[PDB]
């Protein structure tokens, strides 16, 4: 199986893993996580950035002496992402993005250029392939978002019949834009959310990598507790020590997030997810100058 | 044949140095 | 034999006094400082145009590695692994195996510059002046992997100083 | 009384003061402990040579020199007359660098830093020696448990002539700077005064012996090199204060001065390394040409000279105090033992002491009148 | 005095080939000092001396406008200078390679290139070894 | 002033050595072997001991 | 068309402003920092390329690391490379710095600064002269002035 | 014979006083330490730690090394007391980071070559 | 130097010394930077004779 | 005796031996060997209850007036029942002298500490502490002076691996300086230097 | 003489090259591989052999001191030349 893809040492850092992973969209809030996760076991990634390279500058040490390359691709083009997957065996799409912008709207970021991937992957060799895309996306849904989530999942199966695809939902993390995003505002009662913590998704990934029966599966992270949105904000604020973009961003956040039971979770890939309460603190400790929400099931 | 050549100091010595702390007063009471 | 740095006792005539009291109403030392001061300004200073004038070197100085070859074009390192013997720092990897002619040449020489401390031991250790610690300080890089020599960068860099390592060589070699 | 971290050579310093006044000093180290000691015994004694230029990384050849002479007493050799002259120089030449450094810094941190300026030119120009004796500005390596590794290019001395008669004019400048200016005095007179049996008992070496008024010098009590064919007087102070130890360090300059005119004009000639090669490596000539002098080269050069069991604790008057190492050899080329004393560590240790009830800004006057460099504090 | 002071500022102006020449000395070099042309570069590189000034400025080069592959009018450096320059210029030696040049052989380079770091001709180091443990290849044809 | 304990000696709990490095590794206590390459045996006088052979690898990067 | 011009002349404009301005801190923590007290000596005047001597680590741009970083100290220079604002640039001066160096096989130090904080620039040496290092910091300068942050937010 | 000489305790009673007394003193300095450090783990979780790492040395039947055992202890909680220690040094009794080692005989047998 | 002479009038009364007569500026009066070849004499114990190692 | 050979002096041997024969004499009790070098070094191996005694003798009596500590570091030695080596280094102004003593000690048998002797001691008996694990009795404050704070283990001791067993990284999950076991990329090449052929007779033992 | 490797890779004088499916190639794209062009093997083989009327000769590499330790070559073996251990030299006797 390649004798140089055989796993070697204690799973450290100078350890050999025998993971080639080529990481898209790894400047991101997930991608930074798992680069680390992928860099501190011993493999090697592979980082195609789009910005500047001091937007990458904080990924280097997450890996030893030559385990991350960074490269310079176009997502309109076809032949950079050809050389960025041309030797890795995992490759992992994180590419997304919130909003609008006049080169990119939705349609690419979540329809074509996981297609681009996902094609160029399967002409490459690539062994596995993971694709992460919203939990609550659906076709009929009134978001141009999630719709194109949805196109997205349904073309990206297409074209790499043993993709793995992944639909956290709603993940909190320092970086992440939920809790920031409540913390910022300094209308519910009827909407619930199930938040997922960054590092389950993380290890979620990792596993996904490691198993071999998870590869054609589609697995839903979501979080331990289901929230109605009213009294979430208000533990929010509470562990602030408070009182209490354009468009999509408060329709998605009103809408409420789906239960899809028959799909795999986290615990399918031995993880016990992290309640909120013990992560708040972390997050919300840069917002400042007990009593938990209560919880549906 | 060739006759040995090596960092020495020059006949007769190098000149004095002066080492004593100089600080001259300019005058004026 | 031993001096006295602070036992010199001031006179208490009127004459001292009124010296040392005019020393301190009128502030005559301070002004005595300003004025060196002054007189430092107007001299020409010290400082060289770099990169266009360039701080003086010696034949002696040891900066970055090279590999020679002899005149023929032939490596001169017969992988006697001395210079990885005496290296202090363990900067040095040696493999080697019989060549295609049976001569004994290296397969694998690397070097860390990352782990090196320029203090010249392998040059010396050297039988057959393989190994040199050339003129060359100016290569700072970007990346921590750059720094990691093989055998290629080596002779390539042997390759490329060798007019400058071999003057060097010629003018310092009766010194050792 | 409220206790307050000065954290980040890099010092942590805890202190606890009752308004202006300070209680009690807490200096924490090892920031810089690198475990030399420990690494000293995975290598030959050629190969831990080095480590003693990192130690004190300002007066780089006195601890060469002191590693060589404890070698040399272990291995029961001698070094040439020339190599002996050589040592003295370059170790007067590494004493005028110590001295403007510490100086220099000093008064940089009470906050005068031109004369910082004024005196790195001359710290350069002695730097090119160096460089030019040895190929490298900082840590040369040159002096070797044998001698010294190669001899002088035939320009050194008439250049090291030209630099050090000037010299004295630079002093003198640093002088007018700092001696007569009240503010320096009222910075340094009367600050961190320490006692003749307290500097003793708490194992004071150097300056901080000499500016209390302790007769204590070891290149004219123990000398060791050629230190006892040379003339120069040591300075005293007389209130043991920072402005003493100032002016007993400008002194030292001085006489260093004096001390490098006399070397220059007595250099020897002849060889500059015992002419043993069962110690000393042979001629590159003679080992590319001799069968015994190549033998001599490959296992020198591999395995290294065999010393003789035994300790020895072997000191020399390095320009911040007694340096001194003990070296113990199990009859192997690899060191048994090497514990190095600096004299860092004692005054460190007594800085708590000199430091009872005085300001908070008088503690860098007396941190930096104790010349703390915390490679050799650390190790 | 203060006539010939400003009188010698005139002729360093007309030295440098006018008002031209010595405002680009001045914006490239920050200095417009005159000296004896010692030799000329095949990168095109000029090396200057002067005995007059003290030690470290008594030799200068000024850089060429255009290296191997950039425009270097602005982005200059240290590592442009040729070995036989190189040697000359940090005063290793009072020769400079025009009086006597530096030996040739077959194997020395015959372009200098620079510091190639942050550039695709950078280096990267990799193993030089082959490969140690072999492994068994099964045979193709069917066991039973 | 004596305790005059009677128990075997064990200092396992002061060295700082992880516990997976104790009770997992076997020493060796020998005499080494004469060099048949020399005929000198002063290398053979003292007893050592050695720790057993763990996993090495090649390093991805430099080899 | 205009746009992207304008943007690219802003661009230029920026980093012309942020390398002719670097305001460096240092640690000095071994006997490589007494080569960095040699750059802003006399000689070389790392003042005349608009580098300060010893800015604040409130107000610094660029980070020396000239020394060896041991595990005591570890934690001090990522806290206090936190704190820097805005852009910031590190340099990794001499082989203590940038690899462990002549402590690497030592229980005591970190093996390179990199494992700690992100590097710019390698200087190596042991020390690097003051030349290597000034080369350092017009390396990092010219790596600066290749930097594009405006353009790439146009066609981001 | 078999006598030595003592350091603190003369005997095991000695010795367990001196182990609760530290106990003690370490369990008063856990919240403490917990808010002070500004810790992400809880009070309970902490004291767990210091029940665990208590626990670890339970088989020490010498006097001369359990007062030892005491002595060090003692010279941590004087360095937590005193914040001479950073909020990394605390951590490092929790390996968080750290992927967890499997210990059944299956489990090492796939993973690699180490017993 | 080639520093006007009121301008060395001026540095040395500031001063009160008189700077050119030892300037902190190397010149011409250094050494060459080229010298010839030297001869490095061998040591005492390069005799042909009564040179046994036991004895030294 | 040619200029290759270091001269031997005579005079210092005798006046050492002399004064080591004194000592001994005046305190019998704790006084086990006294040794002089040949290269004129004198050497008291003294039982370890008369630390302070000993030391305080030196210090006070009117010939020896030894008022200085040099040094005082300790010596690891695993083939020996009582492991680790205390040598205190002490030097005489008056005489223009120096001593050393030393004492012998295990892992768990204490030693008084000589800071009522000498304050320069205070620090340097930390370290041993810190470095060897020895335990010094009657302290004012013992704790580590080098190593890391939790660092567990004594590195200075011969069966202390040279890199340790654990390393520091940063890790950006938890935004924090982590320590992790110890993995080199490269491991420290071991060398064999020993020869066979001894180099001196005049150290050999016997052959049981 | 630098050969290019099957799939378009230059071959060191070491023999060096990464194999198909080899992942580490990755390293390389977008950058260069460092391949000195001089084989020193190449540039020895091309040496004329030196023609000497003596049974036994030496070698110091040329340059004297600059060179490799001197050594003795024994030239009776007519069936081929002898060859310098260090430098690579190769001397043979003048038959007919
Ligand atoms: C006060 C009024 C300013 C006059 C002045 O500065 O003359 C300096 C003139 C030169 O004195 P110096 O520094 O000892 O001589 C240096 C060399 O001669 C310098 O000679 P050089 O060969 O380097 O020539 C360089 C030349 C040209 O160099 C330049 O390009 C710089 C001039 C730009 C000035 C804006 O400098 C000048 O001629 C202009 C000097 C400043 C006048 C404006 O001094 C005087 O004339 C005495 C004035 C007394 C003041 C107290
Ligand atoms: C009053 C209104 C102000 C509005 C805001 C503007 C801020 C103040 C306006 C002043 C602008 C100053 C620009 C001048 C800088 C040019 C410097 C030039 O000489 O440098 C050279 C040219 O380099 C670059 O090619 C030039 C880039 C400078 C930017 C070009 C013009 C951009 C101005 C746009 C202003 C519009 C503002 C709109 C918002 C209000 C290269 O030097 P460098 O490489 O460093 O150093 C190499 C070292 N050497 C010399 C020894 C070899
Ligand atoms: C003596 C005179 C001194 C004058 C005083 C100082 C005046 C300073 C003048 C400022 C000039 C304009 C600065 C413009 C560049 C600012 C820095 C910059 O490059 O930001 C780029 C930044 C990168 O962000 P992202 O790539 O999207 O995300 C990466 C992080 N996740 O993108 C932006 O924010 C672009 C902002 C729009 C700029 C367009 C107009 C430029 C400003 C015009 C002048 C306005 C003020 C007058
Ligand atoms: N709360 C959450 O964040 C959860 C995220 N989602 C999905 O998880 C994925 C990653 O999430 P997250 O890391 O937070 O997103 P981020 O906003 O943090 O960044 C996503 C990455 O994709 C890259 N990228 C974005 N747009 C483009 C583009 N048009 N062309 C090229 N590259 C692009 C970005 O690089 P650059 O820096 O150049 O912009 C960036 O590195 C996304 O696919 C998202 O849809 C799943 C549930 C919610
Ligand atoms: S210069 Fe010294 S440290 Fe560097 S490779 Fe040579 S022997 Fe090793
Ligand atoms: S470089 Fe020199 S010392 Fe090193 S292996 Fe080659 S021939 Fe031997
Ligand atoms: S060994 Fe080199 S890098 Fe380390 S402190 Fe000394 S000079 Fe700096
Ligand atoms: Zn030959």
């Amino acid at each position: 199986l390649h004798h140089a893809l055989i796993p070697h040492g204690k799973g450290g850092r100078s350890s050999v893993s025998g993971i080639v992973a080529t990481v898209f969209g790894a400047t991101g809030f997930l991608g930074r996580y798992v680069v680390n996760h992928l860099g501190r076991m011993g493999s090697q990634v592979i980082v195609p950035y789009r910005c500047e390279p001091y937007d990458t500058m904080h990924l280097r040490p997450m890996g030893d002496l030559g385990q991350i390359i960074f490269m310079e691709w176009n997502g309109k083009d076809k032949d950079s992402i050809r050389k960025v997957v041309e030797h890795s065996n995992v490759v992992i799409n994180l590419v997304g993005r919130e909003w609008e912008t006049k080169n990119f709207d939705f349609e690419d970021v979540f329809v074509k250029i996981p297609h681009a991937i996902a094609q160029v992957s399967k002409e490459a060799g690539v062994e596995k392939l993971i694709h992460i895309s919203h939990l609550n996306a659906d076709i009929k849904s009134p978001s141009r978002y999630l719709r194109s989530k949805a196109v997205g999942e349904k073309e990206v199966r297409a074209a790499f019949p043993e993709a793995t695809i992944i639909k956290p939902s709603d993940i909190f993390g320092r970086e992440d834009r939920f809790l920031n995003y409540f913390a910022s505002m300094r209308l519910g009662k009827e909407t619930v959310k199930q938040p997922v913590y960054i590092v389950d998704v993380s290890k979620g990934i990792i596993n996904a990598i490691k198993d071999p029966d998870a590869k054609g599966k589609t697995f839903a992270f979501v979080g331990p507790n289901r929230y109605l949105l009213f009294d979430l904000v208000q533990y929010i604020f509470a562990v602030a020590y408070r009182p209490f973009t354009t468009r999509d961003k408060v329709e998605r956040v009103h809408m409420s997030d789906m239960t899809l039971p028959h799909l795999p979770g986290l615990e399918d890939l031995g993880i016990q997810a992290t309640p909120l309460e013990l992560k708040a603190i972390e997050v919300l400790r840069r917002h400042r100058t007990v009593k938990p929400a209560k919880t549906v099931n | 044949a060739s006759k040995v050549k090596q960092d020495m100091p020059p006949p007769g010595g190098y000149g004095p140095i002066d080492y004593k702390r100089n600080l001259p007063r300019r005058g004026l009471s | 034999t031993y001096k006295f740095v602070n036992m010199r006792e001031p006179s208490m005539d009127m004459k001292s006094v009124t010296d040392r009291a005019a020393q301190t109403l009128l502030w005559t030392e301070l002004v005595r400082g300003l004025g060196m001061t002054l007189s430092y300004l107007f001299r020409e200073p010290a400082t060289i145009n770099y990169p266009f004038e360039k701080g003086p070197l010696s034949p002696r100085f040891r900066g970055e590695h090279a590999l020679r070859r002899y005149p023929s074009g032939e490596e001169r390192c017969i992988a006697c692994k001395l210079c990885e013997a005496v290296c202090p720092a363990q900067a040095i990897t040696i493999e080697a195996e019989p060549r295609a002619d049976g001569s004994r040449r290296t397969t694998r020489y690397d070097i860390d510059m990352t782990k090196c401390i320029y203090c010249g031991f392998c040059q010396e250790a050297c039988p057959v002046d393989a190994i040199v610690e050339g003129p060359n300080f100016e290569f700072s890089t970007e990346t921590h992997e750059e720094l990691l020599y093989n055998k290629e960068k080596l002779l390539n860099n042997g390759d490329k100083w060798e007019a400058e390592i071999a003057a060097n060589i010629q003018a310092d070699y009766l010194y050792r | 009384n409220l206790t307050l971290n000065f954290g980040p050579g890099v010092l942590r310093l805890v202190m606890e003061l009752s308004g202006e006044m300070v209680r009690k000093c807490d200096p924490h180290i090892g920031l810089l402990h690198r475990g030399t000691e420990k690494l000293i015994e995975y290598k030959t004694y050629l190969q831990a040579l080095p480590y003693f230029d990192r130690l004190d990384y300002v007066s780089m050849m006195c601890n060469e020199q002191a590693y060589s002479l404890a070698v040399e007493k272990l291995l029961n050799i001698q070094p040439p007359p020339r190599a002996q002259w050589i040592r003295v120089l370059f170790g007067e030449i590494t004493r005028l660098l110590n001295h403007i450094m510490a100086v220099t810094t000093h008064a940089l941190d009470i906050g005068a830093m031109t004369p910082f300026f004024w005196m790195f030119e001359e710290r350069e120009k002695m730097f090119e020696f160096y460089e030019r004796v040895s190929g490298a500005r900082m840590h040369a390596a040159y002096i070797r448990p044998g001698g010294v590794h190669q001899d002088l290019p035939l320009g050194l001395l008439d250049d090291i002539y030209e630099f050090s008669k000037n010299f004295s004019f630079r002093i003198d400048e640093l002088e007018e700077m700092l001696t007569n200016n009240r503010i320096w005095r009222n910075r340094t007179v009367d600050i961190g005064v320490v006692t003749a049996e307290d500097a003793l008992n708490y194992g004071f070496s150097g300056v901080m012996l000499r500016g209390s008024g302790i007769q204590w010098d070891l290149r004219k009590t123990q000398p060791y090199d050629v230190y006892d064919q040379v003339e120069f007087d040591v300075p005293i102070g007389s209130r043991g204060d920072c402005y003493d130890r100032y002016l007993c360090r400008v002194e030292e300059m001085r006489q260093s001065l004096r001390i490098i005119s006399q070397c220059l004009n007595k250099m020897p000639p002849g060889e500059i390394k015992v002419d043993d090669a069962k110690v000393s490596p042979p001629k590159r000539a003679e080992m590319k040409t001799s069968m015994e002098s190549l033998i001599h080269h490959f296992k020198l050069y591999t395995e290294g000279y065999q010393v003789p069991p035994g300790a020895t604790y072997t000191a020399i008057e390095a320009p911040k105090g007694e340096f001194g190492v003990y070296l113990v050899s199990d009859g192997s080329s690899r060191p048994y033992r090497c514990k190095i004393k600096a004299p860092g560590f004692a005054h460190l240790a007594g800085l708590d002491k000199m430091s009872k009830g005085h300001m908070l800004a008088d503690v860098v006057a007396i941190i930096g009148t104790q010349d703390i460099v915390f490679g050799e504090v650390d190790r | 005095e203060l006539v010939q002071v400003l009188r010698r500022g005139l002729q360093q102006v007309s030295g440098h080939g006018g008002l031209r020449g010595y405002l680009r000395v001045l914006f490239r070099a920050n200095d417009v000092r005159v000296g004896t042309l010692v030799g000329e570069d095949k990168y095109g590189n000029k090396y200057y001396e002067d005995n007059k000034q003290f030690f470290g400025r008594h030799r200068w080069v000024i850089y060429t406008t255009e290296m191997n592959g950039r425009d270097t009018f602005w982005d200059v450096d240290g590592s442009m200078v040729p070995p036989e320059w190189h040697r000359w210029l940090h005063c290793m030696t009072d020769d400079p390679p025009t009086t006597k040049p530096p030996t040739a052989r077959k194997y020395i380079w015959t372009n200098h290139k620079f510091n190639v770091s942050g550039t695709p001709q950078q280096y990267v180091p990799y193993s030089t070894t082959r490969k140690k443990i072999q492994e068994w290849v099964p045979p193709s044809t069917p066991y039973k | 002033q004596l305790i005059a304990v009677d128990e075997k000696l064990d200092i396992t709990t002061l060295t700082g050595v992880p516990e997976e490095h104790i009770k997992t590794r076997k020493v060796r206590i020998f005499v080494p072997a004469r060099n048949n390459m020399q005929s000198g045996v002063n290398n053979t006088k003292k007893w050592k001991m050695e720790f057993d052979t763990r996993e090495r690898w090649e390093n991805p990067l430099m080899g | 068309s205009r746009g992207e011009y304008v943007v690219a002349k802003l661009d230029d404009l920026v980093n012309w402003a942020r390398r002719s301005s670097l305001w460096p801190m240092t640690f000095g923590l071994a006997c490589c920092a007494v080569e960095m007290m040699h750059m802003a000596a006399p000689r070389y005047d790392m003042d005349r390329f608009g580098v300060v001597f010893r800015a604040s680590p409130r107000q610094s741009d660029v980070m020396i690391v000239a020394g060896t970083l041991t595990n005591k100290m570890a934690p001090a220079l990522r806290k206090v490379y936190d704190q820097m604002p805005e852009p910031r640039y590190v340099v990794s001066m001499g082989s203590c710095a940038n690899g462990g160096g002549y402590y690497h096989y030592s229980y005591s130090v970190v093996r390179g600064c990199d494992r700690i904080v992100p590097v710019d620039i390698y200087v190596p040496g042991c020390p690097p002269t003051a030349e290597a290092l000034l080369y350092g910091i017009l390396q990092l300068q010219r790596k600066i002035k290749r930097e594009k942050r405006l353009r790439i937010w146009y066609r981001r | 014979g078999t006598s030595v000489k003592p350091i603190f305790s003369r005997d095991m009673n000695e010795a367990k006083r001196r182990v609760r007394e530290l106990y003690r003193a370490w369990y008063r300095e856990v919240p403490n330490t917990v808010h002070l450090f500004q810790l992400d783990i809880s009070v309970k979780q902490g004291r767990d730690k210091v029940r665990e790492m208590f626990m670890k040395n339970a088989h020490v039947t010498d006097p001369r090394v359990v007062d030892l055992l005491v002595i060090k202890g003692k010279m941590e909680l004087e360095e937590t007391i005193n914040v001479w220690k950073q909020r990394t040094h605390i951590m490092r009794f929790f390996h968080e980071t750290e992927a967890p080692r499997p210990t059944d005989f299956l489990s090492k047998f796939y993973v690699g070559h180490d017993p | 130097a080639s520093a006007t002479r009121v301008i060395q009038l001026l540095r040395n009364w500031a001063s009160g010394r008189d700077l050119q007569a030892k300037l902190q500026l190397r010149y011409q009066e250094i050494s060459k930077r080229t010298q010839p070849p030297p001869k490095l004499p061998v040591g005492p114990s390069h005799k042909l004779s009564n040179n046994y190692y036991c004895t030294r | 005796t040619r200029p290759t050979i270091r001269p031997r002096n005579d005079v210092v041997h005798k006046q050492l031996s002399a004064f080591g024969q004194y000592v001994a004499e005046i305190l019998p009790k704790y006084v086990q060997q006294v040794q002089v070098s040949c290269f004129n070094e004198l050497e008291i191996f003294i039982h370890p209850d008369g630390v302070i005694p000993v030391l305080t003798f030196l210090r006070d009596h009117t010939n020896a007036q030894f008022k200085s500590l040099a040094d005082l570091t300790a010596v690891d030695v695993p083939t020996r029942q009582n492991r680790f080596e205390i040598v205190y280094n002490l030097l005489s102004l008056r005489f223009n002298s120096r001593i050393r003593v030393k004492t012998y000690t295990d892992e768990l048998t204490p030693i008084e500490s000589s800071v009522t002797v000498y304050k320069a001691a205070n620090w340097y008996e930390r370290e041993i502490w810190d470095m060897f694990g020895v335990f010094f009795a009657n302290h004012p404050d013992l704790r580590r002076i080098l190593t890391d704070y939790g660092f567990e283990g004594h590195p200075f001791r011969k069966d202390f691996p040279l890199s340790g067993y654990v390393e520091l990284r940063y890790d950006d999950e938890v935004k924090r300086v982590v320590a992790e076991p110890v993995e080199l990329a490269q491991e420290f090449r071991k060398f064999d230097l020993n020869s066979p052929w001894e180099a001196f007779p005049a150290y050999r033992q016997p052959p049981e | 003489g630098v050969r290019t490797s099957p799939t378009g890779e230059k071959v060191t004088h070491t023999g060096q090259a990464y194999d198909d499916g080899d992942y580490r190639r990755v390293r390389f794209s977008d950058r260069q591989k460092e391949v000195n062009e001089n084989f020193a093997i190449d540039l020895i083989a091309e040496q004329p052999v030196s023609e000497v009327g003596s049974r036994v000769i030496s070698c110091d590499g040329g340059g004297g001191a600059l060179g490799h330790p001197r050594v003795y070559i024994n030239l009776d073996k007519e069936t081929k030349t002898g060859t310098c251990g260090y430098c690579g030299l190769q001397f043979r006797q003048p038959h007919h």
